[PDB]
RNA sequence: UUAAUUUAUUAAUGCAAACACCUGCAUUAAAAAUUUCGGUUGGGGCGACCUCGGAGCAGAACCCAACCUCCGAGCAGUACAUGCUAAGACUUCACCAGUCAAAGCGAACACUCAAUUGAUCCA
RNA sequence: CCUCCGCAUAAGCCUGCGUCAGAUACACUGAACUGACAAUUAACAGCCCAAUAUCUACAAUCAACCAACAAGUCAUUAUUACCCUCACUGUCAACCCAACACAGGCAUGCUCAUAAGGAAAGGUUAAAAAAAGUAAAAGGAACUCGGCAAAUCUUACCCCGCCUGUUUACCAAAAACAUCACCUCUAGCAUCACCAGUAUUAGAGGCACCGCCUGCCCAGUGAUCACUUGUUCCUUAAAUAGGGACCUGUAUGAAUGGCUCCACGAGGGUUCAGCUG
RNA sequence: GCUACCUAAGAACAGCUAAAAGAGCACACCCGUCUAUGUAGCAAAAUAGUGGGAAGAUUUAUAGGUAGAGGCGACAAACCUA
RNA sequence: GCUAAACCUAGCCCCAAACCCACUCCACCUUACUACCAAACCUUAGCCAAACCAUUUACCCAAAUAAAGUAUAGGCGAUA
């Protein structure tokens, strides 16, 4: 239809950006999505998932320094605004980061395992086994997809030979190549499940409409007759 | 595919969940080398003929023991009047025996304790089951 | 039947009338008996020779037939070995 | 079927039947659903030579013949051979064929349905009533001794009594079955004692059952059914008055035998204990019970026996030995 | 929906083609689509019934008692000329079906039974 | 005497009670009817803008304390380019959507009762029945399906549903739906939904706050460990019954059921006291 | 252009009590519990009184979107120009 | 004697023949009738008939007639 995507923007910006409310509507115009419509307005900040992304006319690992750290409305997790050089971003931040403090990214592969430490995002092959990872990438310079939502961690489970098995936080083993960078520590707003809405209000100001009045006999279905079993079914007490 | 099979068979012709599925094969490796028609019937048969839940299956290790076993323990058993099917409530009037008692013991274990008969009687009864199926 | 067609505004023949019956030229209409090929294990000969007849029909029956065909199949026919040939003519018929 | 009248058969025994016999009613009730042990009864207007040694060589033994030579460690019908196979045998004779005579050689039929047959002590020149005879099996074991001067066939359903002229036509030769040599009807049994009374030697009474056996695998005219639920009601009356009608036809010193299908106590004990009793008060006649613990004891190694009835000797079903049940009491009138 | 007929659609699988996709064929599911829901029995549940033969039952040619109350039948046995043909007739109130039969040819010296049954098409 | 209306803007309509002259759903020979003539004048409002890069973390609430959560309504710079001016359009009315000059519907500002806007009675009489009010001796629910209506302004409960909320526009507002919280199922992922999101997430569902009880088909005895048993192979014609391997990196079970309870309800029932035709 | 839901950018909410709220009383505004009137009516659903809510899951103006084998739905088989 | 009644001709119908239309000026795809700026091709289905319905059920295609409602087709039915 006359549906166009706000997410138009192509050059980075620390700017809030305004974004447009879909309603779980599509492009044609008809709902894909039920239970999403009209909460309170939001801007959405830009987030830069790579932390190993070094300046212009700039390589090698860099440090930037905590400006602020920030509710944001669009993810559970809060964000944080980094500067380094000339340059401010906003990134996801963790557990434990305040302002005033200093970060780094390296892609630098140690022969000897570094000391990890909680604001730094490094390589896998880098990181020592058992350590509390977040905002992992699949592949190498990606960008990070995989652990990015409030309090959670992967554990870096093992590290093969240029492959590093890690722990997805639903139990789930995934294979990555060592040259894939990963932020330490657990991701910022923990206890964020622990909140309790409290009233039907709360929802809809998060921009969740109401579930269907409809009701439905079962999620799963109901377990297809074999051809000699039937007799089984349908007994009668008496 | 044949892997593939068996895991589709089982979530979707047998309705059972992932985490289910997952632990039936960590438990039960030979569910893989069965053929689907005969995994599918031992299925169905403790579904609705023994009227056993998924849950009940998946921690029993039901579909470890082979299919005639099974006809064998649980067909004595009805006709012997000890286990009854449960009903559309699902119901029972006496408690069935549990499948521990019958599927994970000795032949002389579930003749003593469960079924109640001497040897010579179940001996002639696997010949009558036998012919039974011959016939089908 | 079709009166008339949609193509020739003709009058049409039915033509299951044409696979199951006879017209010889007099008028009658000739059949064979019903379930005459079936079961004749089961039957007398007496019964089965009566079903082999070749039998005719009705003047109700035969008024139906001959609405049910056009005027084709109610012309004389000189067939070169003609079984039914010398029953297409009535003689000594009084009314 | 909305609901199978094979489920209420199960229901309706499992109440009674379980009480009745305690542990013994699972043994009972698994030998019931399984498959019948069959006996082949050898047609002797056929050639019995023949067909018993051919039937010894599928390893069957003729238990009516070892019963004959522990009888003498009155006597039992003579002229009947019965083959069966081992206790825990499940093997099936072959389908019987024609002989060269054109009778058929052999009768597959239930081995506890000869017990009542033997029971009732047959001697040459005895005229003799069946007052059930239809399908068959016991009344062909009467003309198999050749010890019946005249016997009687009835049945109420001429549909029934149809498959007997069958089974006469096939076993039985025409010579045999002459002017009222062989008598077959389709009247009333109840009815017998006014059309007859003392002219039968020995009566046999088989009177309608609830075939346990029969309604828990066959739904067709299944006694268990809704519609017939009023005919197993007055079933218990009408078991008595068949009884006490053979009873008035049997001449004083005569021998009566009445069995039953059923497990029941109720038409099995009572019966006979309801038969004696009209009898003894409406027409003042006294009938003796005859002893079977030496019957029951010859048959032990072939059948088993429940040894708790009262009255009659009661065939159970055993897993081992798959025969159909079977109650049988033999009794005499005194006057 | 556990009614019948489908899988055109979607998804997956296998086999061809092609050197993963696409195409053709087949299989499995989901999703639907088209169509119907005979008759008697207060009405409803549980039942019963629908065709053929017999009796109450037309007192005496034929026919005729709906509904009801009862019974039965859905075979079987003996031949193996239970071959062929052909006057005249009967007929379940129509038709379709069904029934009897002289003479003749050929043989020999058109069976018993109350019903014991099914058109056309099609194979 | 009324004013619960008015004045203006927006939207809608489009000359639809101005002048003159005529014929003629109460009527004025006058009408809003017919014909002719006339009129709404821009400052208000509409109608905008050279290019390419580049910039834009810090709400609003008297914005100061204080306190947050649902996280928000308004910012540029550098270089190039650039010299002509007040054009065009709306401006009326007693007005629109409802077939009507319709007790209806109709956004905003100001006036919160008027400085603005209007008239319930064609004339008479004072019957019945009908409608709306006012007053009523003594009694105070005796009425009735029911305290409906009115008067009076009220207690203590029971059932149901936690609650605010939503629903059959036009016969059902509820005990139905939703709802916080809880539970089940599904999913390891980018450039048009979900989402510029990522398992403390998202989707599909169930139940309905909280609070208190309700939880094993994990192999049995005996003294973590031996041993038949369970599962797989082979020998055995093939079996019976013998030879070998494994069950020791972990398991929790209920979209289960009951139980009171605070607040609340135009819900259904009962009740105290008063009160009233 | 009604209505169901959504999108964009807007507007409205007096007074009184409250440690301060999908709070209470209560205007405007939204709705429609109960009764009476009306039943070719003022009205193809209205009027008067009495009611429920009235800072919010609120009410409302403007423009846009979803279309019938469909949309949309806090499921009433609701609404999609009487 | 009121209301009324009465009328004949605008035009139309079927054929035949013949192959039709198309700028005063100005305006007109944006909110048409507003002087003036950075992408089309794609099996019709169904009612209906078959006394239900499920395969099926005439519908122009190059000019009369006749072959002929014939050969054929078809739950070999209806019908084509
Ligand atoms: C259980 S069967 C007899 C079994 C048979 N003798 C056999 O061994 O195969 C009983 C028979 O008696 C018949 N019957 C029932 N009532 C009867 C009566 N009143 N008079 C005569 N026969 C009767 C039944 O129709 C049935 O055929
Ligand atoms: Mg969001
Ligand atoms: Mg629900
Ligand atoms: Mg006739
Ligand atoms: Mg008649
Ligand atoms: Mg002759
Ligand atoms: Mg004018
Ligand atoms: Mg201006
Ligand atoms: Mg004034
Ligand atoms: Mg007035
Ligand atoms: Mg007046
Ligand atoms: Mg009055
Ligand atoms: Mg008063
Ligand atoms: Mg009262
Ligand atoms: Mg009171
Ligand atoms: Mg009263
Ligand atoms: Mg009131
Ligand atoms: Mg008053
Ligand atoms: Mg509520
Ligand atoms: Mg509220
Ligand atoms: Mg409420
Ligand atoms: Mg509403
Ligand atoms: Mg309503
Ligand atoms: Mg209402
Ligand atoms: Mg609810
Ligand atoms: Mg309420
Ligand atoms: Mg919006
Ligand atoms: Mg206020
Ligand atoms: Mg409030
Ligand atoms: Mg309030
Ligand atoms: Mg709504
Ligand atoms: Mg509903
Ligand atoms: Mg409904
Ligand atoms: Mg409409
Ligand atoms: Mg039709």
């Amino acid at each position: 239809a006359n549906f166009v995507s706000w997410k138009s923007r192509t050059k980075y910006t620390i700017t809030p950006v305004k974004m447009r409310k879909s309603g779980g509507r599509d492009h044609t115009g008809r709902i894909r999505v039920h239970g999403i419509g009209g909460g309170h307005k939001q801007r959405y900040r830009m987030i830069d998932f790579l932390r190993f992304r070094p300046e212009e006319t700039k390589s090698g690992p860099f440090e930037e320094k905590v400006i602020q750290v920030r509710y944001d409305p669009c993810r559970s997790a809060d964000i944080a605004l980094v500067a380094g050089g000339s340059r401010k971003r906003w990134i996801i931040a963790t557990e434990n980061m305040q302002a005033g403090d200093t970060i780094l990214n390296s892609n630098h592969i140690g022969r000897m395992a570094v000391a990890a430490r909680e604001g730094d995002a490094h390589p896998l092959g880098a990181l020592p086994v058992g350590t509390l990872i977040n905002n992992v990438e699949s592949e190498p310079g990606r960008g990070a997809q995989y652990i990015r939502a409030a309090g959670t961690c992967g554990v870096l489970l093992r590290k093969v030979n240029g492959t590093a098995i890690i722990q997805l936080p639903s139990k789930r083993q995934m294979q990555v190549l060592e040259t894939c960078v990963a932020t330490v520590g657990r991701v910022s707003n923990v206890d964020h499940n622990k909140r309790v809405i409290g009233k039907a209000g709360r929802n809809r100001w998060l921009g969740k409409r109401p579930n269907s009045g409809r009701w439905h006999r079962k999620g799963g279905w109901a377990g297809r007759k074999i051809r000699p079993l039937p007799p089984m079914k349908s007994y009668v007490k008496l | 595919q044949d892997i593939n099979d068996t895991v589709r068979l089982l979530k979707e012709k047998c309705l059972f969940t992932v985490q289910q599925v997952t632990k039936i094969l960590h438990s039960c490796p030979s569910v893989l080398r069965e053929d689907l028609g005969q995994l599918e019937y031992k299925f169905q048969y403790a579904y609705f003929r023994m009227g056993i839940k998924h849950p009940d299956i998946v921690k029993s290790e039901y579909l470890q023991y082979s299919l005639t076993k099974i006809k064998q323990r649980h067909i004595y058993l009805e006709r012997l009047g000890r286990y009854q099917t449960p009903d559309k409530k699902g119901q029972t009037q006496i408690p069935n025996p549990l499948l521990k008692d019958i599927l994970r013991v000795s032949e002389a274990e579930f003749l003593a304790r469960t079924a109640c008969t001497s040897v010579e009687e179940f001996q002639v009864f696997k010949k009558l089951l036998a012919r039974e199926e011959e016939e089908s | 039947l079709t009166y008339f067609s949609a193509r020739k505004g003709k009058r049409k023949t039915v033509k299951a009338v044409i696979d199951r019956f006879l017209r010889l030229h007099c008028g009658l209409w000739v059949r064979r008996k019903a379930g005459y090929k079936k079961k004749l294990w089961k039957k007398t000969p007496a019964r089965k020779k009566r079903l082999r007849e070749f039998v005719f029909c009705n003047k109700t029956q035969s008024k139906l037939l001959d609405k049910m065909t056009t005027s084709f199949w109610k012309r004389r026919n000189w067939y070169v070995d003609d079984p039914y040939q010398k029953y297409h003519d009535r003689t000594n018929l009084k009314v | 079927p909305k609901f199978p009248a094979v489920r209420l058969a199960l229901q309706n025994f499992d109440m009674t039947y379980s009480v009745q016999f305690g542990d013994l009613w699972p043994s009972i009730r698994v030998s019931l659903l399984s498959e019948q042990k069959y006996g082949a009864l050898v047609n002797n207007f056929a050639a019995w030579d023949h067909v018993s040694a051919k039937l010894e060589q599928l390893s069957a033994k003729d238990f009516v013949n070892e019963a004959i030579s522990h009888w003498e460690l009155w006597a039992c019908s003579p002229n009947l051979r019965c083959f069966t196979f081992d206790r825990g045998d499940i093997s099936r004779f072959p389908p019987a064929r024609p002989g060269s005579l054109g009778v058929m050689e052999y009768y597959l039929m239930d081995a506890a349905s000869l017990l009542p047959v033997l029971a009732l002590g047959l001697q040459p020149g005895d005229i003799v009533l069946d007052l059930c005879a239809a399908p068959g099996g016991k009344t062909l074991a009467l003309l198999q001794t050749g010890c019946c001067r005249n016997l009687a066939a009835n049945d109420l359903s001429p549909s029934r009594i149809a498959r007997l002229q069958k089974i006469l036509h096939s076993y039985v030769p025409e010579e045999i079955r002459d002017g009222n040599q062989v008598r077959v009807t389709s009247w009333d049994g109840r009815k017998w004692g006014e059309l007859e009374g003392d002219t039968y030697d020995r009566v046999l009474v088989d009177v309608p059952c609830t075939t346990d056996r029969h309604s828990l695998h066959e739904e067709e005219n299944n006694i268990f059914k809704r519609s017939r639920k009023k005919e197993r009601q007055i079933l218990p009356v009408l078991q008595v008055q068949l009884l006490a009608a053979g009873l008035l036809a049997t001449k004083p010193g005569g021998h009566v035998v009445y069995s039953t299908c059923s497990l029941s106590h109720l038409q099995n004990e009572y019966v006979v204990q309801g038969a004696i009793e009209l009898l003894a008060n409406q027409y003042s006649i006294q009938v003796q019970v005859e002893d079977l613990t030496h019957f029951r004891r010859v048959f032990m190694d072939t059948f088993c026996f429940f040894s708790s009835c009262q009255v009659g000797e009661l065939v159970i079903p055993n897993l081992m030995a798959n025969f159909g049940p079977m109650y049988f009491c033999k009794m005499r009138r005194l006057t």
